[PDB]
């Protein structure tokens, strides 16, 4: 997911503005809907939500607009046990043997015969939750087994906390209706207000530890591998209680990120680290917020969003319709280098001629240049050493950068890396002269429909992932709700799409309308004012009741 | 009862629900939902009933990708009776209204269905539903940041036998 929140400092009008980009699932529990909610006098919100649920998940009203993106903080944390040494069904705390509960479920199967059979099985929890099972990672042997506590089965604030979102005026007063409940999940949020205040939160249920519990309370070489992991057999590693906290064992609002600006709030995913430069994140729990290195979404965006120049709502639809492959700007340039040093290499030409005339995105007429990236970008990602310029802390948005040629290893490997590229693309079956729209498809019926965009992962902010099936690549997830919303004088104007339609069923008339839409990505108004809907010529109405 | 909505749709079959309550407010979402979408809806409940197995046999999956025997197994667990019940009473008036709302403007649209946007329609899965389906559902998008990605390896968990 990508957000962007601008302020009166940066924003053209002076005024607030938000670019809402969730990366969903095109399919099942999490396929966005959109939906517009008014209880007249005190409730008047509009946007898109999850199947199931009485309230709107991303949306706006009339002084405000927010969104979510996943965020990088642990909402959960795994605990090894040390089991009783006589027994592998008992595990010790402070080096007192207790019991596993057995919680018994069953299941009813239907089968071959088409009748069904009652099947039993077992689940074991400790006190902390339940065990889990990796092999190879996460055993139950004789010595040691994980349980799992999970801070949000304890939530159950959840559902209270959007309705209490679809509720709020402004950012101050969404900041505060987050931060006294603490019922959200696993997101940030990010919002724009009329006044042109832009807010970034981490503010989500998280396992809170006292600072000096962790060093003795990790398990190192876990951690190391980013699972939120904790010492099970000492008590002391319980998370730690404190009364500012909406749930027991939750971390205090105070103690997460929140960012409040008048230039700029962003982010794609990474942690809070580097939502605004100009003032990092840091200082915060590791299972909350870490400086790591931002992946090329962030990066991407950064690099748009820095300067002194204005930000029109045209620029930030722009950022998502461009379909910029980004990863191409750290990696291309010294590619292209190595090509014109290869040009007697025959098994290198047909790669090498594509990528030179690719236009370096992911658009439906963009050509096999970018699957040749892709396939290359794969194998670039498993060599050691190859950047140029490796990452750099001091100098986080510019780094990494380039191709280390000058090193003969690095040539070896990465002219290898493309060759062996090369011959993936070229066992497909892609025809001659085949753009990525004919390759990148969402299937309706028995129709086809060309998609724009390519992976989060080669820095496209129109994220896109799919899957081969047959003749062509399959989207199952990307850009899905896309809200844009500035507030000029008569009310909020909300520009955008959902990119996969409102109905999953292939029987509705709105099963393919939008997706036709985003194909050209031509963005819609999204209707909120009473005028605004009454203006629609295909407005219907119907009043139910029981 | 005590159930009223106002819809309109704008382009696209957009909803725009007017009520002067919480109910009245969930009675119009859980219709129009159902208009475009009452098998996916139908589908998600019986994956977080744990019924994936009993409908479908052991053969598929959900559409998270999960094996629809461990699925059911992690769902039976995750949404156990007394977990609802607990959720459901730490619920807000406003949001028990919203929920019973939803439930019944589903169930409204269910009875009234003749295929035209309905493509399960005498599927033995499409029923109507309850205020404990919502919770159902609620409950397995809580923990997608948490336990729900453990769902195969929460199945996995087996204690030792005799090796070495
Ligand atoms: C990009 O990361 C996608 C963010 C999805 C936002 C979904 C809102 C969370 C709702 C959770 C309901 C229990």
């Amino acid at each position: 997911s990508n957000a962007i929140a601008v302020g009166s400092e940066r924003s053209a009008d002076g005024k607030g503005m938000l670019l809402a980009n969730p990366h969903f699932p095109w399919n099942g529990a999490m396929r966005f809907y959109q939906m517009h909610l008014t209880i007249p006098g005190r409730l008047d919100v509009m946007g898109a939500s999850l199947p199931g649920l009485p309230v709107v998940n991303i949306g706006f009203s009339r002084h405000l607009a927010w969104t979510h993106t996943v965020d990088t903080s642990s909402h959960f944390t795994l605990y090894r046990l040390a089991l009783d040494p006589k027994d592998p069904r008992r595990y010790l705390v402070d080096g007192r043997s207790l019991p596993l509960e057995e919680k018994s479920v069953a299941i009813e199967v239907r089968g071959a015969d088409g009748k069904l059979s009652r099947v039993e099985h077992k689940v074991y929890q400790s006190i902390y939750g339940p065990l889990v099972v990796w092999p190879g990672k996460l055993d139950w042997n004789r010595s040691e087994a994980y349980a799992l506590r999970d801070a949000n089965l304890e939530n159950t604030r959840v559902l209270q906390q959007w309705y209490s979102i679809n509720q709020a005026s402004d950012v101050a007063d969404l900041r505060r209706r987050v931060e006294a409940l603490q019922g959200i999940p696993w997101v940030n949020t990010l919002a724009a207000d009329e006044q042109g205040n832009a807010l970034y939160m981490n503010q989500s249920v998280v396992p809170y530890l006292k600072p000096e519990l962790i060093p003795a309370c990790a398990i190192p070489q876990l951690v190391a591998e980013g699972l939120p992991a904790l010492q099970g057999q000492d008590s002391r590693c319980a998370w730690s209680r404190d009364p500012a906290a909406a749930q027991a064992g939750i971390t205090p609002a105070a103690q997460l990120p929140v960012l409040l600006r008048r230039d700029f709030v962003q982010n794609s995913n990474d942690s809070a680290w580097l939502t605004n430069p100009a003032s990092p994140l840091q200082g915060f729990s590791p299972l909350v917020s870490q400086e790591k290195p931002i992946g090329p979404r962030a990066r991407y965006a950064l690099s748009r969003l820095q300067g002194k120049q204005p930000l029109e709502a045209k620029t930030l639809e722009e950022m998502v319709t461009a379909n910029h492959v980004f990863s191409a700007d750290q990696v291309l340039p010294d590619l292209l280098r190595l090509c014109r040093d290869n040009q007697g290499e025959k098994s290198l030409a047909r790669a090498c001629a594509a990528l030179a005339q690719w236009d370096r995105g992911a658009n439906l007429d963009s050509g096999s240049g970018f699957v040749y990236f892709q396939r290359f970008m794969q194998r670039f990602a498993e060599l050691d050493g190859a950047w140029k310029e490796p990452f750099d802390a001091q100098r986080p948005l510019d780094t990494p950068q380039g191709i280390a040629l000058d090193r003969p290893q690095v040539a070896t490997q990465v002219r290898q890396a493309l060759a062996d590229a090369a011959a993936e693309v070229e066992k497909s079956g892609i025809p001659d002269g085949a753009r990525w729209g004919d390759l990148q498809v969402s299937t309706r019926g028995q129709e086809r429909i060309a998609i724009p965009g390519g992976d989060g992962h080669f820095g496209v902010y129109n994220a896109i992932q799919s899957v081969r099936k047959g003749d062509h690549l399959e989207v199952v997830g990307g850009t899905s709700y896309i809200q844009l919303v500035t507030f000029p004088e008569e009310g909020p104007k909300a520009r955008g799409l959902l990119a996969f339609s409102q109905s999953s069923d292939p029987r509705s008339p709105h099963y393919r309308d939008q997706t036709e839409l985003f194909s050209r990505q031509q963005w819609q108004t999204l209707p909120f004012s009473d005028r605004q809907i009454d203006a629609d010529p295909q407005l219907q109405r119907l009043s139910i009741r029981e | 009862t005590g159930l009223a909505a106002d819809i309109r749709w704008t382009a696209y079959g957009v909803p725009h629900i007017r009520a002067k309550d919480e109910r009245g407010l969930g009675y119009g979402i859980g219709y129009a939902y159902a208009r475009d979408n009452a098998c996916l809806l139908a589908e998600e409940i019986v994956t977080a009933r744990g019924e994936r197995a009993r409908y479908f046999g052991s053969e598929g999956k959900s559409s998270a990708e999960l094996d629809n025997l461990p699925s059911d197994i992690f769902y039976a667990w995750l949404n156990q009776p007394e977990a609802l019940q607990a959720f459901w009473q730490a619920q807000t008036p406003a949001v028990r209204q919203l929920l019973e709302g939803y439930a019944a403007g589903f169930n409204r649209f269910l009875r009234e269905a003749d295929g035209k946007t309905t493509s399960c329609l005498g599927q033995p899965w499409l029923r109507a539903i309850a205020t404990d389906d919502l919770l159902r559902l609620t409950r397995r998008l809580l923990v997608e940041g948490g336990v729900g990605q453990f769902a195969d390896a929460l199945v996995a968990a087996a204690p030792p036998g005799a090796e070495k």
